[PDB]
RNA sequence: AAUAAAAUAUUACUUUGGAUAGUUUAGUUUCCUGGGCGAUGAAGAACGCAAUGAAUUGCGAUAAGUGAUAGGAACAAUAAAAUGUGAAUAUCCAAAAUUUGAAUGCUUGAAAGUAUACUAAGGUAUAUAUGAUAUUCAAUAUCCA
RNA sequence: AAAGAAUUUAAAACAUAUUAGAUUUAUCUGAUGUGUGAGAAUUUCUAGUUAAUCCUUUAAUAAUAAGGCUU
RNA sequence: AAGGUUCCUAAACAACAUUACUUGGAUUAGGGUGAAUCGAUCCUAAAUUACAGAUGGAAAUCCUUAAGAAA
RNA sequence: AAAAUGAAGACAUUUUAACGAGUAAGGAAACGAAAUGGCGUAAGGACAACAAAAGUAGUAAAGAUUUAAAGUAAUUUAGAU
RNA sequence: AUAAACAUACUUUGAAUCGGCCAAGUCUGGUAAGCAGGACUGGCGAUGCGGGAUGAACCGAACGUCGAGAUAAAGUGCCAAA
RNA sequence: CGAGAAUAGAAACUCUUGAAGAAGUAAAUUAUCUACCCGUCUUGAAACACGGACCAAGGAGUCUAACAUGGAUGCGAAUGAGAAUAGCAGGAAAGCUAUAACAUGAAGAGAAAACGAAAAACUAUGAGAGUGUAGAAAUACAUUUAGCAAUAGUAUCUUUCAA
RNA sequence: AGAUUUGAGUAUCGUAAGAGGACUCCCUUAACUUAAGCAUAUCAAUAAGGGAAGGAAGAAAAAAUAACAAUGAUUUCUUAAGUAAUGGCGAAUGAAAAAGAAAAAGACCAAGUUGAUAAGAGUGUAACUAAUAGAAAAGCUAUAUUUAAAAGGGAUAAUUUAAAUUGAAUUCAGAACGAAUAUUGAGCCAGAGAGAGUGAAAGCCUCGUCAAUUUAGAUAUAUCUUGAAAAGAAUAUGGUUUAGAAAAGAGUAAAUUUAUUUGGAAGUAUAAAUCGAAAAGGUGAUAGUAUUCAUCAAAGUCUAAAUAUUACAGGAAAACUGAUAGCAAAGAAGUACUGUGAAGGAAAACUUAAAAGAACUUUGGAAAAAGAGUGAAAAGAGCUUGAAAGAGUAAUAUGUGAACGGAUAAUUUAUAAGAAAAAUAGUGGAAUAUGUUAUAAAUAAAGAUGUGAAAAGAUUAGAUAUAUAAGUAGUAUAUUUAAUAAGAUUAUGUUGAAAUUUAUAA
């Protein structure tokens, strides 16, 4: 909407809101991130204090697929099957039939332990487990299964 | 935020606009229709395997591959020379990855071969194959008796190749065979019985024992040479 | 609406093809309509004009009837012996007339107009029998749904549905609050004007009664 | 102190100028189909051709046009002649297509020319590199009587 | 010392033996055969012993080399 | 050499030759250039350019009778 | 700014009180008690005689010259030629 | 004690700007400068109005459009109101 | 003599001018007061600082791409999927439909290996809801209850040599 | 002499050249610019220079990825991704596998084998030849399996391309105009209300547009026929007697160095100098040696489809420009004109419906002027309208070294405000007010909770017909017989808000 810009409101003003003592000239200190260590050092120190330097080891060819590991906490496990199934198997214990949560089928590899689980037995099938994740699943009456 | 914009080169000669996009649909769709009218079996997008994706990030998913291996055709009792003529993709470059891949893609070929209806090479009713079917039809009936029996009672040498299903039927023209034979059955909610042993299985220790075993092979080799 | 993608609906392209058209397509464009006497004899609506024809001007200052003395296709005009203007010094010049302001009253039919007119006649008949085939098919499908009616109802007067069933919808209260001020003010003024007209109509009727 | 000749100001009319308004046989962009030249001489250049033409258009010693096939009565600034026994007009067709130009017998500056062979004048062929076949040769290059 | 069922049918790599051919050279070429590799224990824990022990070189290790982290 | 019809004649003077022009190298329309012997054409000078050969990534460059079964 | 009223009136409500200079600069649009208010140029989609012939126009459009009126102003409206 | 609810505390985003100049019951260098440089405050810049004849800074006083009065700096022989 | 209070009383008019042009407004001239050349750089220009002879038309913060803040909008542990692409009616550069790869987010710290969050929280002040009394018009006190947002401070937990 | 090798001349039949280069494949070591200087770097496979191509070109069938529950020629799009990495680690530069789509197609030489070997080659044609990757020849054979006389002709149909033809409804009526399409009134067509022309605005005047027809041209599109439907042939795993007891791309891969290049960093790609393999070997991007593992098998060739296009030609569109705008060019525009040359490079749209473009007289040497006439109107060719700057004419007004502006009045001019009407006392009450009745209208429901039906389907168990059959409730389709689970959609009860406010007639 060019009719809502500031240019339409500054017609008749000589400098178009840019100053008379200091004009609107071509440059204001260099093109791009110029002068990162001479006259814009106070900008990089103030707002990007670790911009210049090196840190860590180079990975010549990083295989980004080997670091892929989606995570889900324990409190969010039941949302995979919904509250309808959760209430159905609310009154189960050892011996009878218990729902299985397939984290891998939903795209989750590692199960972390955060928050609180409902007080029902459940079987959790996944690729990795945290120490506190297995504790919270076992403390509620469930079992942990590995995959892949 | 520090800006990283790569417009210092002459981007104006690098700009590609998509004004032809609404007309690619019309071109491709019309050509796709034209091929179907020419020889409708051709556009069927010949059957393809069910192969897993690569890497652990995707390895639980199935996707159509290119071509059945020569071992999968043998398992399904199809000649590799006749396979290409009846809309089957064949990829000799594919090494058989596993027994499960061999079995799963053997069902795909067998299921496709049951839905297949090959028309006679010559439309005349005097074609040799149609005549040949009549000549040995009496042998088929007695053959179909004993096969129907030891199947009905039971429930190492087999035919090398099966027969091509050849007959005369109405032309029900289906634009592709991959969408008729699904890769994966719909997934229901799996559910299991909780046992005492299941409650006792410690998953974390198994993960760390498996990991720490792999990281102690160096300690084994280093101490060996000493 | 045009659906043939080959023809153009650009006004500028149409005029360009009008000025640069060759003689072959200029003849078929300077057509004129036959008169009642000639239409009944030949069953032909219009034919391209020709020299030595007799026409009658129907639009213009002078509606005279004369003989065609010149068919100028470069100027897209025709000339009549009766329509002339004296050129000051004494000589007369013909007055150009567009061929769409005249109707032919006497053909000059040697041998090719005869063949053309016969061809033009059968084309009219062939289209008439084709329209009749379509019309009965449309009528046949109308009877199968309304067997008690006939297709002539579409040519007569239509009686509007006078029933005024209202519907309760929980948005009529919000109608005034869903208009912008420019369209709210116009709506309210129309209501105010309509009410005042009804008030004067009511007062007039009372006076007429009394 | 006085004058309104000049000067100044307003309006009407006229003038120099071509703004403004109305308009478009012209452009710009995108998209669809093709992307069809040449030793069988191309693209380009030059000269010439209309009853009255200088440009432009079309054409090539058959010249603003020829034949054939469609086409059906015109063109016009002024005359002429032709014209339903076929005027205009149209073309992936037929004949024809000047000097040049890759330019290719030799030469070429703004150069007029000119050699041989085949069929006086006219018309064809003869540049360089190259494949196949035919024919004539060269070198003891290898044998060899 | 204490808890532990482990998931279920279409198979090739060849470590090879044993034969049917050919070969002399760092000699090869088929087929018959079994296991391998097969599936209807494993973990924790206390006391020893041995070994390894700051991270990485992305198929697994090793001694060299190189790169990381702190100063 | 350069110019290119400016040459000759007739009609005519809107424009042009710092006034004017009946004049004009200006407007319009016609006419006008005759070679065996004068020149070009022929020969070579300073120099210039080809086929093949040599050089070059390339465009192209060198060579002018040396390198050629050429001339 | 604060009170009162508030489906449509209208003048962007009613009342009271304080306030109003200004270069550079800022206050985009919408927001009923409106988080500034408006004028103008051109083009696109709608609306424009509510009873079935629905904005103006050869009974004179656009434009041009002026005379007057409205608005603090940008500008608008109308008459005459 | 006095004042303070359109008080107070802000948060975010951002414009312009960092050539200055003047006065003085002030200071330093200099013989001195309408010179050069500083401490505190008020101004001019950005500012018109009344007075000083005239003046960026002096004195009174800061500005929506007007009417009527009392005033400020300062004036009351004529220009010029008294 | 007399406040309060109770009881009774009283205000509707003249003149002049105006379609023979009132009031107002506009134009020209005169008279008193008043008025330096516009734009720009500059501490400071009417400047003996620069551009400007006059008029008309053209004339200068726009477009693409990445990020951030902010106001309106839809959905919300999800949002987008006008990613390519594939279909539908209609003939359509428009419209509609696609259980979908992925993008951002739901988990953070470490160079990396290796890991991966509760004492079902605590304290302080704080939004709101009542009941009574009184002034008495609104409103002003007493008292019961709840303690969201925000700020600050605590335990506890993940990662790091280091929070 | 003769048999060969090599090299020439000539003759015949052909072949290359030049134009174009928008898109395509390449050669070459630009600089301006950024880095607030600058020298590496950036600009940048960028400009200029040069070569070669087609309707597309390039690439293309792993000495390829990956470390997986693994993929599998090439090309193009999405994502990865401003990421790994590169970089005076500064400015800045910068991919690819995985994954989602469009399209899909695989075949050859060389080497090896067969040798009464085959106009031209024997210094070798021809035939066979790979993932069960020791092949290759001759004859027998077993089992599964494929199989109509091929190619080429002729005809109909279908799908497309082009041309031609056809293609409705007021030649309506009145008034008025120079002129009707406009205006008033009465009708009609529409699978046609896209558009143009017509004295002026048209759905019905012309041409076209919607629905169509015909005729030609092709398709590797089907049918029938030539054409018999046989003999045989073909695919794969075996057995058998002979024949045989192989090959798999060399100045190549790699190495030392130099130079360029790359995101590729102890060297990603190319080239040059030197060196140079093989009882093979290459790759797994941190150099090195060893042992395992994985995965391919280089150093010859071809290959459609999906993709690009601002040359050029033909079309269609547009929230583009409307004559200082839009291409430089709306007219004889790459034209006039300038330069020795390479090159540079404009301006200029409009009379009217129709020229009906005044035509005869007087004055004048003539050009012209005045009459006259045409036209709806001179709009009179320097022609639609005709602004400002600059002048001329007429009217009005003013005056001593500038002019113009503002406040306030005076003079003059102009504009411009009206037709009703008093007091008191007989009638005469008229709009309206108050409240009484009646009528009409408008205004209250957001939800909550019961009982059903139901299409396309899904699953399971039978039956029938067809095809196929692995020894794994056999599979697949079509039609039916039942049964269970849910069902988009959809029907209908109960429950729960009224009594006010306006208008109208008395």
């Amino acid at each position: 909407a060019t009719r809502f810009r500031q240019t339409r409101r500054r017609r008749g003003h000589v400098s178009m809101g840019y100053g008379r003592i200091g004009k609107h000239r071509k440059q204001r200190g260099g093109r791009g991130n110029a002068g990162g260590q001479h006259h814009r050092k106070t900008w990089f120190t103030t707002f990007h204090p670790d911009y210049f330097g090196k840190h860590g080891m180079r990975v010549f060819h990083l295989k980004a697929n080997k670091y892929y590991c989606p995570s889900i906490n324990v409190d969010s496990l039941w949302s995979l099957v919904g509250k309808d199934v959760q209430a159905q198997y609310k009154n189960a214990k050892v011996g009878e039939e218990v729902p299985v949560i397939d984290c891998v089928k939903h795209g989750y590899f590692k199960v972390l332990g955060k928050g609180f689980l409902p007080k029902q037995p459940v079987i959790v099938r996944a690729r990795y487990f945290s120490e506190k994740a297995q504790q919270k699943i076992k403390a509620v009456g469930g079992a942990c299964e590995l995959t892949a | 935020a520090v800006s990283n914009i790569h417009f210092c080169k002459d981007w104006r000669s690098k700009v590609h606009t998509w004004f032809k996009q609404p007309f690619r649909k019309i071109r491709r769709h019309q050509t796709r229709v034209e091929k179907a009218k020419a020889v409708f079996p051709a556009t069927i997008k010949s059957l393809k395997p069910s192969v897993h994706c690569m890497n652990q990030r995707f390895n639980y998913k199935l996707r159509l591959g290119r071509g059945f291996t020569l071992k999968e055709l043998r398992a399904a009792k199809i000649d590799k020379n006749l396979a290409r003529t009846i809309g089957i993709a064949v990829d000799p470059r594919r090494k058989e990855s596993s027994k499960e891949c061999l079995n799963r893609n053997a069902q795909r070929l067998t299921e496709y071969m049951n839905r297949l209806v090959v028309l006679p090479k010559v439309h005349a009713a005097t074609a040799k194959r149609l005549v040949l079917n009549k000549k040995n039809a009496e042998a088929k009936t007695k053959k179909a008796a004993e096969i129907k029996k030891f199947i009905a009672e039971h429930n190492k040498k087999t035919k090398q190749f099966n027969k091509l299903p050849v007959q005369q039927k109405e032309a029900k023209q289906v634009l592709d065979a991959n969408k008729v034979i699904r890769l994966t059955a719909p997934c229901t909610l799996e559910t299991k019985t909780l046992t005492k042993g299941m409650k006792a299985f410690d998953a974390v220790a198994h993960l760390r024992k498996a990991k720490n075993v792999a990281k102690a092979v160096s300690g084994i080799v280093k101490g060996q040479k000493k | 609406m045009k659906f043939n993608c080959k023809v153009s609906s650009n006004p500028s392209k149409a005029r360009k093809a009008l000025y640069t058209a060759n003689a072959s397509q200029r003849a078929l464009m300077m057509s004129a309509r036959l008169s009642k006497e000639l239409r009944e004899k030949y069953n032909v609506i219009a034919i391209p004009i020709h020299k030595d024809d007799e026409v009658k001007i129907i639009k213009g200052h002078q509606k005279v009837a004369g003989k065609v003395t010149a068919v100028r296709r470069s100027k897209y005009v025709i000339n009549i012996d009766k329509l002339t203007k004296t050129k000051a010094n004494g000589q007369t010049v013909p007055i150009a007339i567009r061929p769409s302001n005249v109707i032919i009253t006497k053909l000059f039919l040697n041998k090719d107009r005869e063949a053309l007119l016969a061809k033009k006649a059968e084309s009219r008949k062939s289209y008439k029998e084709l329209v009749a085939k379509r019309n009965e098919e449309v009528a046949k499908a109308f009877t199968a749904v309304y067997p008690a009616l006939n297709m002539d109802i579409f040519g007569k007067k239509v009686e509007p549905i006078t029933e005024k069933k209202p519907i309760r919808i929980p948005s009529k209260k919000m109608a005034e609050k869903l208009m912008s001020k420019p369209t709210l003010r116009a709506y309210k003024t129309g209501i105010k004007v309509h009410k005042a007209k009804n008030a004067i109509a009511a007062y007039k009727a009372a006076l007429a009664k009394k």
